């Protein structure tokens, strides 16, 4: 998924906690592969310091879902863009919105 | 460790 221009297909996750924190800019986010889960997703995004990232996986049937807490509606997106520009709105249940898209 | 795994809260 190379048309996504936030994805980085071949960092670490310390190289994404790099990429970010350089930003110094609270919001920033990039997606990468996770390095604990083979075929799962992470969306990374900088707040205070930290790096909140939550796995995101493909369906099995082709749609897109972010982790999500015990007792939540989960929701599913068609495409990924889809997913990244709900999670871009305020009030989502992200730790803060996706905001500076770190860009390949 | 600066990562952080959360989750979707709503």
């Amino acid at each position: 998924m190379d048309a996504v221009a936030v994805y980085h297909g071949k960092i670490s996750r310390e190289t994404g906690e790099k990429l970010l924190l350089a930003t110094g800019l609270d919001g920033s986010y990039l997606l990468r592969d996770s390095e604990s889960v083979p075929g799962v997703y992470c969306l990374c995004v900088l707040y205070h310091g930290y790096i909140y990232t939550y796995r995101v996986s493909q369906t099995e049937t082709g749609s897109w879902s972010a982790e999500t807490a015990p007792g939540v509606h989960k929701r599913y997106f068609r495409k990924i863009k889809n997913l990244i520009s709900a999670f871009q709105k305020p009030d989502q249940g992200i730790v803060i919105p996706l905001q500076y898209p770190v860009e390949k | 460790s600066l990562t952080i795994y959360a989750q979707v809260q709503k």
